[PDB]
RNA sequence: GGACCUGGCGGUGCUUCAUAUCCCUCUAGAGGAGCCUGUUCUGUAAUCGAUAAACCCCGAUCAACCUCACCACCUCUUGCUCAGCCUAUAUACCGCCAUCUUCAGCAAACCCUGAUGAAGGCUACAAAGUAAGCGCAAGUACCCACGUAAAGACGUUAGGUCAAGGUGUAGCCCAUGAGGUGGCAAGAAAUGGGCUACAUUUUCUACCCCAGAAAAACGAUAGCCCUUAUGAAACUUAAGGGUCGAAGGUGGAUUUAGCAGUAAACUGAGAGUAGAGUGCUUAGUUGAACAGGGCCCUGAAGCGCGUACACACCGCCCGUCACCCUCCUCAGAGGAGACAAGUCGUAACAUGGUAAGUGUACUGGAAAGUGCACUUGGACGAACC
């Protein structure tokens, strides 16, 4: 890396500026005053302070980019989530005034819950061993067990966007192979149980 | 005294071209042109072929100046890898440095 | 049937122990750092004599 | 030796009087510099290493501070720490331990000088432990709670160790701006932002609408003015050349954003740094490095 | 033969680590297809060298003739050279390098300990080490002081190169030298690397990123024909055009690289040629994901332990079965020793992979296995944990 190790990573939030010093503690002072003497990383091309910045869909737009076509990557998500919304606006439409209550219309909603019901919770791993899983890789297997179902050849002719509205609208309502395939971990590691003695952590 | 016969065989190959140059590149201006008749631009095509084989100019090999090296040789100083290397590491070639980028 | 339906509970429950788990291990990592190392200084200040000065 | 040194400064001397006479300059006003630089004009030496460049230093400088004899005709050596081995650093070390015993009877800007400044002053060699007990002992006795001596005396050992604003400037109208540059990758832009407009920024001469068709490169040109509630309230003219479009987009951004410091208070400058707007990409291309396919990415390694 | 020292080794103990690295984890590949190319095997009259890591788009930043050292035929003999030889020897070397090395050690000269043995020299609240010098480091180039370069000692593999050139030794001297004409270079078959793909995040077009069409087509840089570039010579090389629309549908074990402007993808330039690479060097653009657990798996370090090894485990070595000798007992046959290779195993030497051995008994191709008791000529890491 081309950065010292003295170089410290950008905080990119307008509100922790804004804060009054009254509301600051002695830690929160100390850290203010100490990051006054510290370099500080280029913020990241990434990144903005744009109040419609969603991490978790940028963290699903990298996964998705192929060889660096950033653009072509960020043109699919934008277009899974308009899909996803033209959807749900058809389905309240049609739908009575009674499921319009129930019938969700907003995208980032929509493809975060599909996210967090994708999200397994016991993994497995080499010691074959069921084990807890960290939040970061509960996250990651989420995004990816979706991208990979979404890349998936047994869809002929699909586009991206398409698919993986669908997907996500599946998983948000709790079906589709995503869903399967965390119940399959799910009982494997059910199945491993008894060898749940080997970890030794 | 050249450094082998492959070097003197390249330095006769090079006097003999040299010698002949002109003649061969009147000849060969009839024959890669095509506005002269086919039958003179044969005659022109039987002459060439007739001149010495060493004559021409395909059969000169760039060979090092000081080792005969047939190939790695720099053109634009004349000399193998390795000679160039030699005399660059010692630091009798002006200019030449490592370089580190 | 493996239905987060229901086992929301016993699964959040998992969740927090997992967590309590790896909080103790980093507790124990660090309050970890007489220790072999002091003991073995203090001992080398007043080592074993098998011999006569 | 002490005949070797005053023949080497008498020959300095004079060969500094010869050096002023040629370059025709006061002999006496002649300084260091100007011998410096009349030196490197005489001859000229593109050896990057700079010791290795012709040098006429005083004597004192070109040669090492070579120790002195130790002891007398009679053999008598004049340290009674001498047999120590190390009697400047073992009689530094008895006065510390003394003055802490003086001090146990009556009773931000500096660090301290590193293990070479401790033996350049010392003219004695030293091991990392002697250093390191030796700092340990002068940190008990600043924290003693010492008297005015022993902290210049501790002095003798101490070692002292933002965002700079461009100025506004008017333009013909004298409407008030401020001009800055920026490079990121092979990108290098340069902005001038007026401190009032509708938010119209014209890249080229083109609005940024049109010059940055990308909705990333866009909201990279917003960053700055979103950060700092500014969103509309400035217009920037910008030149940019090299890189490409993400490229010139982060430089255009640095820029505008050194810029807009030219503007903001000096807490938003201060947190614009702390976000990252002003700090120049060091991140670049990486050689390729021969007998590898790219900067780390090495051949497939055959079996 | 007994006891030690040093080193190598340990399917050796504990502890701490590996930051693209040992496992899991992340990205992209190889292994499945075609093509290009190197190597091996076959073939030929037809090089040579490298060839485990550290060979295999390697000597070559380059083979139609030449290059060429190879083969066939022909020709010359003081020959371009006060000759010549690409003849053997890299196990004589210089020269330039691979390698651990992604190491920080190597150290002359002193001093001390061991009863003045090989050898060893460590405790910082310090207990015999001091060390010039080399290396690291530092300094330097690139864009910082970062990172990448560069650098990286002494030694190991008698590691590579007698074919860069020189050189010792040995060898040919009407040829193992010199010259000319012509000629190989293909693929039974395998294998490494690279390129192109298998597509919808795709393909064609416009633009170069707000579009329209294709979509069982995608997919050859392959094959065949034609033209053009260079050249005396093009089926041989390259480019273009036409023609064809092939194999294949993300690929098993296993395996490669990568910690950030990196991987991945994409576009140029240069060296070298008359021409010639999907090869090499280099410039630039877009530009990711994990980065946390660990030591059950591989290596590193520290402290240890064992050692019958010292060409240092790719070691050493046991017994049978077959083979020649010398001696002994024996109605002819056995035993021993020696010479000596194979054979089957791996019994012992490290916890020797079931610790070893003594006595005794049963069993078995063969070292030997097991049973009962006994020895340490094994260990149990030596506070609590
Ligand atoms: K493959
Ligand atoms: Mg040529
Ligand atoms: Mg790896
Ligand atoms: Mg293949
Ligand atoms: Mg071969
Ligand atoms: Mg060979
Ligand atoms: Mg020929
Ligand atoms: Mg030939
Ligand atoms: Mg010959
Ligand atoms: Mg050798
Ligand atoms: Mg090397
Ligand atoms: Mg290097
Ligand atoms: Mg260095
Ligand atoms: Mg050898
Ligand atoms: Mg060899
Ligand atoms: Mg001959
Ligand atoms: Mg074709
Ligand atoms: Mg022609
Ligand atoms: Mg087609
Ligand atoms: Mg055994
Ligand atoms: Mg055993
Ligand atoms: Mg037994
Ligand atoms: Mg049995
Ligand atoms: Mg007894």
């Amino acid at each position: 890396s081309r950065y010292s190790p003295e170089f410290k990573d950008p905080l990119i939030d307008k509100e922790y500026y804004r804060k009054p010093v009254e509301e600051l503690t002695e830690e929160e002072k100390y850290v203010r005053e100490l990051k006054k003497t510290q370099l500080i990383k280029a913020a990241p091309a990434g990144k903005t302070s744009s109040v419609f910045e969603d991490p978790v869909i940028s963290k699903f737009t990298n996964m998705m980019m192929i060889g660096g076509n950033k653009v072509l990557a960020r043109s699919l998500m934008i277009q899974t989530l308009e899909a996803v919304k033209r959807k749900q606006f058809e389905k309240y439409h049609a739908a009575s005034a009674e499921e319009q209550a129930t019938i969700e219309r907003n995208p980032y909603t929509i493809f975060h819950q599909a996210l967090k019901n994708c999200e397994p919770m016991i993994g497995l791993v080499p010691i074959q061993v069921p084990v807890p899983l960290p939040d970061r890789r509960r996250r990651f297997l989420a995004m990816k067990w979706m991208i990979t179902e979404c890349r998936d050849k047994k869809h002929q002719r699909t586009l991206m966007p398409e698919k993986l509205s669908h997907k996500l609208l599946e998983a948000f309502h709790n079906q589709g192979p995503v869903i399967k395939r965390k119940h399959d971990l799910h009982k494997m590691a059910e199945a491993n149980r008894a060898l749940a003695h080997y970890r030794w952590w | 005294h050249y450094v082998d016969w492959r070097m003197w065989r390249d330095v006769k190959r090079r006097k003999m071209a040299y010698e002949y140059a002109d003649e061969r590149l009147r000849i060969n201006s009839l024959r890669k042109n095509t506005i002269l008749p086919k039958i003179l631009q044969d005659v022109a095509d039987e002459e060439i072929a007739a001149l010495p084989r060493d004559s021409c100019p395909v059969r000169i090999r760039n060979r090092c100046v000081m080792t005969s090296r047939p190939r790695g040789v720099k053109r634009r100083w004349r000399l193998s890898r390795i000679v160039f290397r030699h005399l660059a590491d010692h630091g009798q070639l002006s200019g030449i440095q490592r370089a580190t980028w | 049937e493996f239905r987060d339906d229901a086992c929301r509970k016993e699964i959040q429950g998992f969740l927090d122990c997992a967590a309590r788990a790896q909080e103790a291990r980093k507790m124990r990592s660090i309050q970890e750092t007489l220790l072999p190392n002091k003991l073995n200084k203090l001992l080398q200040r007043f080592p074993n004599k098998p011999y006569l000065s | 030796t002490e005949d070797f040194i005053k023949k080497q400064i008498e020959e300095f001397n004079i060969g500094k009087r010869h050096l002023a006479n040629m370059m025709g300059e006061d002999p006496e006003t002649f300084t260091q510099e100007d011998i410096d630089r009349a030196i490197a004009y005489l001859f000229p030496s593109g050896l990057f290493e700079k010791r290795a460049r012709p040098v006429m230093k005083h004597p004192e400088q070109i040669f090492p501070r070579q120790r002195a004899i130790q002891w007398g005709e009679d053999g008598r050596p004049f340290h009674y720490l001498f047999y120590t081995g190390k009697q400047s650093y073992y009689s530094l070390m008895h006065d510390v331990y003394g003055m802490l015993l003086n001090l146990e009877k009556h009773q931000i800007g500096s660090r301290w000088l590193i293990k070479e400044e401790l033996e350049e002053m010392l003219v004695e060699k030293l091991s990392d432990l002697d250093y390191m007990q030796f700092i340990r002992l002068l940190e008990k006795l600043l924290t003693s709670q010492c008297g005015a001596a022993e902290e210049e005396f501790v002095q003798r050992f101490r070692r002292s160790v933002k965002q700079l604003i461009e100025p506004v400037q008017y333009d013909e109208q004298g409407m008030a701006f401020s001009k800055s540059e920026g490079k990121r990758k092979t990108a290098k832009a340069e902005a001038i932002v007026y401190k009032h407009g509708s938010g119209r920024i014209k890249v080229n001469g083109i609005d940024y609408q049109l010059y940055f068709p990308i909705t990333q490169d866009r909201e990279q040109l917003m960053f700055p003015f979103h950060f700092v509630d500014r969103l509309g309230k400035h217009d920037v003219t910008c030149t940019v050349s090299g890189g490409g479009r993400s490229a010139q987009a982060g430089a255009i951004r640095l820029a505008m954003a050194k810029a807009l410091c030219s503007f903001v208070t000096e807490d938003e400058v201060e947190w614009m740094r702390q976000a990252g707007l002003l700090t120049t990409d060091p991140r670049v291309r990486e050689r390729k490095k021969p007998g590898q396919e790219g900067a780390r990415r090495k051949f497939t390694w055959k079996k």
